[PDB]
RNA sequence: UUGACAUUAUUGUCAGGUGGGGAGUAAAGUUACCACAGGGAUAACUGGCUUGUGGCAGUCAAGCGUUCAUAGCGACAUUGCUCGGCUCUUCCUAUCAUACCGAAGCAGAAUUCGGUAA
């Protein structure tokens, strides 16, 4: 059932990662540039 | 060296000095290469440029330098007649 | 601070009886300063008796070391043996392995020991028992698991290993 | 991690004859463009050996070694060991001479053996007694002649040409162990007028 | 791997890398000191790097000392109102230095 | 004229108007072509060989044969080792890691060439923070008997674990406390150490935020704290052991002064052992002091050492 | 386990510290520090490529900003410190020499820069 659930969602993993990590890259970046 | 000098190679105004070594550079090297080429050939490609430049500049402001007389090493007395004909210590600065 | 169970000795002792031979005998009974060994926050601390029975007076979270660490008990519930032990080891060891003047600060930076060093090791050693680094003067370097025998290693290329590095004393500088 | 691959041929000389650059406490340096000479006489000479370097080119210093850098052949950098070694004499002199090779090499060795004895005349005025002589020198129609001065003016003359060269040049280090400072030098044997005198016909 | 971005490495170099197994980092690629200007007073102060602060993008390249656009690095003030801290705004992949802007 | 140099001291080093005030005022301007002129040497590379695992006559040799010039200092201890030229990483020796050497400063080595650790007995701690001094306390000893470490600094605890392991002590309990609640956790009978909570800090060669950032809030609590830190040692006994790293008089010789009085069971023995200056008396207003000739001073310039006091206390009941 | 008190080393009390060791009302969180085995997702296509003048911050500042300089972008300058090599054929000019010119304190000679030029 696991792995199954890798298989099939394994690519929406990656883009949403990566994404929320850009998303954390502007949040920080923001956080500097206010101030 | 002795009595005189009028064997020194020119002085460029220092922007007419940049379009001598920077448009040799342009001339003298190879210019094209694409983007899909090694990465070796792309590397020596710009190092050569990058030392020929050096080169270029250092040529020039070698010229300068042995050109002129070194004025506390030539004489007593054209030690202190360009002393007296040019601020000797701005002619060493 | 508190004492091991019967079982977790055990584990200790057989990880020091690894480099060590039988002579672990010289480690716990010695009626002068008989040496017990105790452990705070999940690695054990080797220290003179009353050095540690008057520290127990420490609180848990003040604490930071207690003399000389020989390592951790990790998460799965094995015995790690960190380069601390050294001091107490070396003066123990029974499967004993030196290096080149030269080929020093290699093994210094965390690289396995080659066959390019060849001269007077100990003897009669297993494949895969636990060996202990000297360098002129017999300067503890540190662990290793050897590679293979005395005999498999003479006959070898000098480029292939003959004790994977465990521990060195470059853990000092960190 | 030495400097250049003329380092490796002097730690190899030192195992061939007796170790004499460990026990040696000060030594003069010629010729060494590359430090690959005083770097060698550093971790063999025991600490603060104060070892002096002499060299055409002018370049940097190194620490633990003071090294001069001017002529060869003048008397004004005589006057500059003069300047510093007078109070102490050499118990080794050093010779990496080499010229810039390329011409003919009939001149290329000639010049290398007129260099050899004007390096001679600064050794044989500042060596100690029973020291020694090593010298870089070119294999010609006059090296049978600077082995003879050689013979003469020291005790055991031995050639040697080590491994790690470049087995291709035509290269000789020879050592001069033993040396016998005498009162009465004879002046017409010294100079290179004399020394390469050729041997009349048969 | 081996890290061709350019990067500040502290003093304590020799033995540092418990946690970084086979991350080469060329002694080319090893810039000290920071062309740091400054915002108040429009004077430029070319000052040595102490510490690798907070590098966006990735939290290994914090641990690396990775110099990339909008890293906050800290600045020595040995020559020196000053802030100890400065936000990089180059890409010293591309030009020369290392240019930063106090905060 | 005074304000002349207190221009030639503010602009030529770049100095607090605070603290060249503060440290001219009685003193000579030969005294002021000493301290002031001394702040560009920064440090001489002294060395602590470490007597467990092996003697200094063993180790002259071991440097020597890899091309470290080496000398002795003056009169106190041949473990004292002077580096003057060596290409060999200062750090990185395979010497240094096995733990046969320490590299200090000549300041680190007095504060327990005065303390006498003998067989068998405890020595408590508050603040060593690097624990190069605690080394010189296990070696003496000769691995005997009690050696507690402390310092109140989570993050500077990594340093005494690492050079006690390095070094070989095997007696050590490296705690971190608070020290002015120190007594109430054990108070051991044998005898303590205490160096340099400091914001007077001599010596701006080493720090030089002490140059700029010092003002007149830290010469208030922090003289205060290791004021406080005595009262703490004078409750654990037996011979005290409080010393500094500060020519300034807010930091010795004010702060044991105070101590003196407030205790009748304390006695100032003679500090040192081989060298070092006489004290004063009048401190600038301040209080009689035939009592205090004992404690010792040490300057940048006199000696190359770098400038701190040493006090050597007693107590009977 | 430390101090105070008494017994005047030994023993008691009190007070101070530790104390999932026992009495009463174990193991778990985390991980881009991440090291090894497994599952995913693509990497590496001139979309006229390439050349001589850096980057960061500020100073100006043609205008445009949905009106418009106070929603902001902004060129040239400027100011801050700092795999190699042997041999031949053909082609390109971004030409080292030969040919002709222009500028240059170019007296003559020699030269420097530049133009046409394969």
């Amino acid at each position: 059932r696991r792995q199954r659930q890798l298989k099939k969602f394994g690519k929406q993993v990656q883009n949403a990662t990566l994404q929320k990590r850009q998303l954390e890259k502007r949040e920080t970046l923001e956080k500097i540039k206010s101030l | 060296m002795q009595l005189s000098w009028k064997d020194i190679p020119t002085v460029a105004p220092a922007n007419d000095l940049l379009d001598i070594v920077l448009n040799r550079t342009q001339r003298k090297t190879p210019t094209v290469i694409r983007p899909g080429f090694k990465i070796t050939r792309i590397r020596a490609f710009y190092m050569r440029k990058v030392k020929y430049t050096g080169e270029g500049f250092v040529e020039k402001f070698e010229d300068i330098l042995k050109g002129f007389p070194n004025i506390n090493d030539v004489h007593p007395f054209h030690r202190d007649l360009m002393d007296t004909l040019y601020e000797k210590n701005h002619y060493k600065i | 601070m508190r004492q091991l169970t019967e079982e977790e000795t055990k584990v200790v002792f057989e990880k020091l009886a690894g480099y060590i031979g039988r002579n672990i005998s010289f480690l716990v009974d010695n009626k002068e300063l008989p040496h017990v060994f105790r452990l705070q926050k999940d690695r054990v601390y080797y220290v003179p008796d009353h050095v540690a029975k008057l520290a127990t007076s420490v609180a848990r979270p003040n604490l930071m070391s207690l003399g000389i660490c020989l390592g951790k008990f990790t998460k799965t519930g094995k015995f790690r043996l960190h380069i601390t032990s050294l001091t107490v080891l070396a003066k123990h060891a029974k499967y004993k392995i030196w290096i080149k003047p030269n080929g020093e600060m290699p093994f210094l930076y965390g690289n396995h020991v080659l066959k390019a060093h060849v001269g007077k090791m100990s003897d009669d050693i297993p494949e895969h028992a636990g060996v202990i680094v000297f360098a002129m003067n017999d300067v503890p370097l540190g662990f290793g698991v050897s590679a293979k025998s005395t005999s498999e290693s003479r006959n070898m290329q000098p480029t292939g290993i003959v004790a994977f590095r465990q521990a060195d004393i470059g853990e000092y500088l960190r | 991690g030495y400097r250049a691959r003329s380092s490796f041929k002097i730690i190899q000389i030192n195992e061939k004859y007796g170790h004499f650059l460990e026990k040696s406490k000060v030594v003069i340096d010629l010729c060494a463009a590359p430090g690959s000479w005083c770097q060698v006489a550093s971790k063999l000479c025991p600490v603060n050996s104060l070892i002096i370097g002499v060299d055409i080119v002018p370049m940097k210093p190194m620490p633990n070694v003071i090294t001069f850098q001017s002529d060869i052949t003048t008397e004004d950098c005589r006057s500059k060991l003069r300047g510093y070694m007078k109070t102490w004499k050499a118990d080794t002199v050093l010779h990496d001479g080499a010229p810039n090779v390329g011409l003919g090499w009939v001149q290329d060795a000639f010049t290398q053996s007129q260099l050899t004895l004007q390096a001679l005349k600064l050794a044989v005025e500042n060596l100690v007694v029973n020291g020694t002589f090593v010298t870089k020198i070119f294999r010609s129609k006059d090296y049978n002649k600077l082995i003879w001065v050689f013979q003469q003016l020291f005790e055991k003359v031995e050639a040697t040409k080590p491994p790690a060269s470049r087995n291709v040049s035509a290269e000789i280090f020879v050592v001069c162990k033993g040396f016998k400072a005498p009162k009465r030098l004879d002046p017409r044997l010294l100079d290179p007028k004399e020394v390469f005198e050729e041997l009349p016909d048969g | 791997r081996m890290i061709t971005k350019h990067t500040f490495v502290g003093e304590g170099f020799t033995r540092r890398p418990v946690k970084m197994e086979r991350i080469i980092r060329p002694s080319a690629l090893r810039q000290k000191k920071a062309n740091v200007t400054h915002p108040e007073l429009g004077v430029t102060v070319f000052l040595p790097i102490l510490a690798v602060k907070k590098n966006p993008q990735s939290p290994m390249y914090t641990q690396l000392g990775v110099l990339t656009k909008g890293t906050i690095i800290e600045v020595n003030v040995s020559e020196l109102v000053w802030g100890k801290y400065a936000q990089v705004t180059n890409e010293p992949d591309r030009d020369g230095c290392v240019n930063a802007v106090l905060l | 004229y005074v304000d002349r140099l207190l221009k030639d001291i503010c602009e030529y080093f770049g100095y607090t108007p605070f603290l060249a005030e503060k440290l001219f005022n009685l003193f000579s301007p030969a005294e002021a072509m000493e301290f002031f002129e001394a702040n560009e040497i920064a440090r001489p590379i002294t060395i602590r060989t470490n007597t467990l695992k092996t003697r200094r006559r063993d180790l002259a040799q071991t440097l020597v044969n890899r091309g470290v010039n080496l000398q002795p200092i003056g009169s106190w201890t041949k473990v004292g080792l002077q580096i003057f030229d060596s290409q060999v990483p200062i750090g990185a020796t395979p010497e240094y890691l096995a733990g046969h050497y320490i590299l200090q400063a000549a300041s680190s080595f007095l504060p327990v060439i005065a303390l006498d650790p003998h067989e068998n007995e405890r020595i408590l701690d508050m603040a060593a923070a690097p624990g190069g001094k605690t080394t010189y306390i296990s070696a003496m000893m000769k691995n005997t008997g009690c050696v507690f470490a402390n310092d109140a600094n989570k993050s500077r605890t990594k340093s005494l674990i690492a050079n006690i392991h390095r070094l070989g002590c095997t007696n050590t309990i490296v705690c971190n406390y608070d020290a002015r609640e120190f007594p109430k956790v054990i108070g051991g009978f044998d005898r303590i150490l205490l160096d340099a909570p400091c914001s007077g800090t001599g010596v701006i060669g080493k720090d030089q935020s002490v140059k700029v950032s010092r003002t007149e809030k830290d010469f208030i609590q922090i003289p205060h704290l290791q004021k406080q830190l005595l009262l703490s040692a004078i409750d654990s006994v037996g011979v005290i052991v409080y010393s500094t790293c500060s020519v300034a008089v807010e930091e010795d010789e004010a702060v044991i002064d105070y101590a003196l009085r407030k205790r009748p069971n304390v006695k100032l023995v003679d500090t040192g052992l081989a060298i070092g200056k006489e004290a004063f008396t009048s401190y600038r207003g301040k209080k009689f002091h035939p009592s205090v000739k004992l404690a010792r001073r040490y300057y940048p310039h006199t000696y190359n050492v770098d400038g701190f006091f040493v006090a050597k206390f007693q107590k009977i009941g």
